[PDB]
């Protein structure tokens, strides 16, 4: 879909699930990172700092 | 050339004037192959690989079988498919006819200069084929299997048109 | 009932994989196991030490001009580097999927000696004597070039 | 680049046949007419028009007639049902000596035969020798695999004929498995 | 190190040693022992979404 | 299980004259569908995969005695297993047995869409006689068993074609008696 | 790291990534494919995901 | 392969740089390499040690009227002269540019030992023990007078 010719259908299904798979996996970690991350703002139970 | 020949024979044709008598080589076929007879050819100046191109010196090999006769035999020049022209890596796929033409047969290089009658042979050898059970066992037996196969196309034939 | 000539023996170093070969025209083979056994005395009976057992083996070939491995051995003898030998029995193949490989017995160690002989009108003679360096290793073992 | 297969063995096939179709082979054994017999050898040929897609089909195969061995002669006459087809008629004979050697000696040729006899008696004829038993399978394996694919294709399209039915069958079953929820 | 770890790194693709050799090996035994057969018909088959 | 599945013979698939070995399998007469020859390929040193998708395998068998007017011969088909290490296994046919004596073997594939082949070892093999025996097949048989049960092979496919041609017609009968069993099990839950 | 110093577990079967690859490289050179037809073991090598 | 005779022979002092000459009639010749290992035991295993390998050349000749060579080596032997030596295989010359030198073993050291001997009608015989004093060297070397 990016516009390159591979040698077989084969390399070329595999490149694009992986990076499909990639783009899901970047979402979801920014997602369950920003999650984290209000969690910690909310509760900030640190007495360390 | 591909992943299911020999291709288990590394020759080394080096290019020295001071002596390369003959080389008996250890290796057979068995004449029944007929479809994938691979030699691997290395070149070697001293001690060291050539480096060969296209462009540069083209190839040719010679085959001749050991009673070579206007009457009986095989002799024939063609060429070798380079495979590196860096390392002198030269695959060569054997013919499918002399593989039936059971015995001993001699061979040997050849390098034309490409823009010039200069030329380069290098040393001999002999790659025995021998014989097998698949190329004998019977002289009627192929005939009347042949036979049998055409008898049974041609019938089947008839009621797969029909069906058909 | 075996022919002597029927015993096969083959050297190599053990740095070089790919090198293999065979030693030629043999005259007299011998190998031998040498157990130092000597017992001390005991009040009460007496007691077989068990010793270390040095074997080696030496054998006689001669020299001709096709081959230069007699003067391997002879380097080797002087720059003590290290051998492996198979003393291989043709006629003997495996059991279950080991017959192209015949019995041998497998040993490195190094060169001893070498020393080699003339007579006016005759065929120089190499003898070499080979220490085994320990226990010998049974099993079998493949040929080259069907010879 | 020459070649010389050591069985000297050859069917030559006469040019002075262009009269009523009368296929009048030669065989030439050690550059010499081999005296053959009903038992001693055995002989085929099989004939073939032009590429008739699968219609008019000039597919014939039958044994030889033996006009003079100690001569060298097969003859064999051509039937006035095949000749009706003016196609290209593509030939493959075969002799076998059956002398303790594996010799299966196969020429193949054509001509250019007209709705009255053999006319054109032309076509770049080659010969081979099939001395393994592979080829054996590939002599005839040309049009053997091709009526294989053929049978294979018809196969698969009533495959998918089923299909198109095993597919509702699927959508059957599932809208009842839904409905049922 | 554990396999999984490391990354290999084609173009404008990411994946690890671990994976990508055990799919090399799913490649090389389906190329082997996978049936085969109608490639024509799976193809057009495959068309259908 | 009872079977003579415990030899197992390599097959180098290399140009460099592997000569004939007599493997030492001695099988006897009166011995039926349990005789096997196990093998296994290798291409240089290392197991050659194979598949019969791919490639198609056959090994050729003749005794010692072969003659005209008494012998034996045959070639027919493998049973790859455990295709991937390089290894399939034959099961002896049951009419060569009653030639006995030493015998020769060989080992040919054909590779699918170029049929260009391969042949490996040429070698031997013993079959020994026992006292389960009188009857003498002296009668030297050679069939190619790779050619006929291809001939059969394509019968029997032109047979199962017309039956799934025939067959066609039932398909709407059995798509209608598969809905009224889906709605029949729906009006019951 | 020379490789041998890296882990590669899959289905119980452990094993260094260096010497997996070699067994790789190995069985790809050892493996055999036929003309089937005009693309049936590139569909076959499609097949994995 | 060889016969012995062609294996020749040479000697010459280090100091006498443009001397030069060979030994004649020799009957039996033969060298040696004797390797000095004596493995020491060990609680968890044995090693084997790397011994000095005296090599050594022993040879008998004859000894006529047109020649003082043997006389030379019964004087060094005594004077403890250094000398050095040519163990040359004839018949086997260079691979490129060396062809008019063969094959050969160089190495100097001492002549240990000159024992001669008479019996009454024949010819005195002269025998000779030479230790090589380390290791041998190889290359091809020239012949003189082209004998």
């Amino acid at each position: 879909n990016t516009g390159y010719d591979h040698k077989t259908l084969q390399d070329r299904l595999y490149h694009d699930y992986s990076t499909l798979d990639a783009f899901t996996k970047k979402v979801e970690k920014a997602v369950d990172e920003n999650y984290k991350e209000y969690r910690a703002t909310e509760y900030r139970f640190e007495p360390k700092e | 050339v591909d992943n299911f020949s020999k291709d288990d024979n590394l020759i080394e044709l080096q290019t020295t004037s001071q002596y390369n008598p003959v080389i008996d080589t250890n290796i057979s076929f068995y004449e029944s192959d007929r479809g994938t007879g691979v030699l691997n050819f290395a070149v070697t100046k001293n001690n060291r690989p050539l480096s060969i191109s296209s462009e540069h010196v083209k190839t040719f090999i010679v085959l001749k079988t050991d009673d070579y006769n206007v009457d009986r035999g095989a002799y024939i020049s063609d060429e070798l498919t380079i495979v590196d022209a860096i390392n002198g890596r030269l695959q060569y796929v054997i013919p499918n006819e002399f593989l039936k033409h059971s015995g001993k047969v001699h061979a040997q290089a050849f390098f034309t200069q490409n823009g010039s009658d200069n030329v380069v042979v290098e040393r001999q050898f002999s790659f025995n084929i021998e014989n097998d059970l698949v190329s004998g066992f019977d002289g009627i037996t192929k005939l009347v299997y042949i036979k049998s196969i055409q008898d049974t196309i041609e019938a089947v034939g008839k009621d797969f048109n029909q069906l058909k | 009932m075996k022919n002597s000539n029927d015993r096969i023996i083959l050297f190599r170093k053990a740095g070089e994989k790919v090198d293999a070969t065979k030693m030629l025209f043999l005259t007299e083979y011998g190998l031998s196991h040498e157990a130092d056994t000597d017992t001390e005395d005991t009040m009460d009976g007496s007691y077989n030490t068990g010793g270390s057992v040095e074997s080696t083996m030496s054998g006689t070939a001669k020299m001709f001009y096709g081959d230069d491995f007699a003067d391997e051995i002879e380097d080797a003898v002087v720059d003590r580097v290290l051998y492996e030998a198979w003393e291989v029995e043709s006629r003997i193949p495996g059991k279950n999927g080991d017959s192209a490989k015949f019995k041998a017995k497998y040993f490195q160690g190094f060169h001893n000696k070498f020393e080699l002989k003339a007579e006016a009108n005759g065929i120089d003679e190499y003898e070499y004597e080979y220490g085994v360096n320990g226990r010998f290793q049974r099993g079998f073992a493949t040929l080259p070039e069907a010879v | 680049s020459q070649y010389n297969p050591v069985i000297d063995t050859n069917i030559s096939f006469y040019e002075s046949d262009r009269g009523t179709g009368v296929l009048n082979f030669a065989v030439t054994k050690n550059n010499r007419p081999l005296s053959i017999s009903s038992e001693h050898v055995k002989t085929f040929i099989v004939l073939k028009t032009d590429d008739y897609n699968v219609d008019r089909g000039a597919y014939i195969s039958d044994e030889l007639t033996i006009v003079d061995a100690i001569n060298g002669r097969l003859q064999y006459v051509i039937p006035n049902e095949f000749l009706k087809h003016s196609g290209k008629v593509h030939a493959q004979a075969f002799f076998t000596q059956n002398g303790s050697d594996n010799v299966v000696v196969e020429r193949q040729f054509s001509f250019n035969i007209e709705n009255d006899l053999v006319s054109g008696f032309d076509g770049i004829t080659k010969l081979v020798y099939i001395k393994s038993i592979q080829d054996t399978i590939e002599a005839v394996g040309k049009d053997f695999n091709q009526l294989k694919q053929n049978m294979a294709d018809t196969q698969t399209l009533i495959a998918k004929v089923n299909d198109s039915a095993t597919k509702g069958i699927q959508q059957i079953e599932i809208k009842q498995n839904e409905a049922i929820q | 190190h554990n396999g999984e770890q490391i990354k290999y790194e084609h173009l404008n693709v990411t994946s690890s040693v671990s994976d990508f050799l055990t799919y090399l090996n799913g490649r090389f035994s389906n190329m082997v022992l996978g049936h085969n057969g109608d490639g024509i018909n799976e193809v057009k088959d495959a068309r259908v979404d």
